[PDB]
């Protein structure tokens, strides 16, 4: 909440969502988050809450 | 060419006007995210396909 944001970092997180898997993707979406602190810091926040590192018994 | 129920209108939903969580965002520090809970926002988009 200490600064502004802009809606062109929502499109160029988009265009990243929409790139094949890779680790570039993932640098990517960060580098776009720690430009905004406002939303991302209220997401992390909000998920670290209900946060799952694991899955269930399938196959 | 969107709505409310978008990923532009969740960014409002969250906390960003309280305090949940016992420590502040350096909490990554051993948990990243993934790309099938970004796929998640945007789905509610009411277009085609």
């Amino acid at each position: 909440p200490n600064r502004s944001i802009s809606p062109s970092a929502l499109q160029d997180l988009l265009r990243t969502l929409k790139s094949p898997s890779s680790p570039q993707q993932q640098q990517q979406v960060l580098n776009i988050l720690k430009s905004n602190p406002q939303l991302m810091a209220a997401f992390i926040k909000q998920r670290t809450a209900k946060y799952v590192a694991n899955q269930p018994g399938m196959q | 060419p969107l709505s409310q129920e978008t990923f532009s209108d969740l960014w409002k939903l969250l906390p960003e006007n309280n305090v949940l969580s016992p420590l502040p965002s350096q909490a990554m520090d051993d948990l990243m995210l993934s790309p099938d809970d970004i796929e998640q926002w945007f789905t509610e988009d009411p277009g085609p396909d």
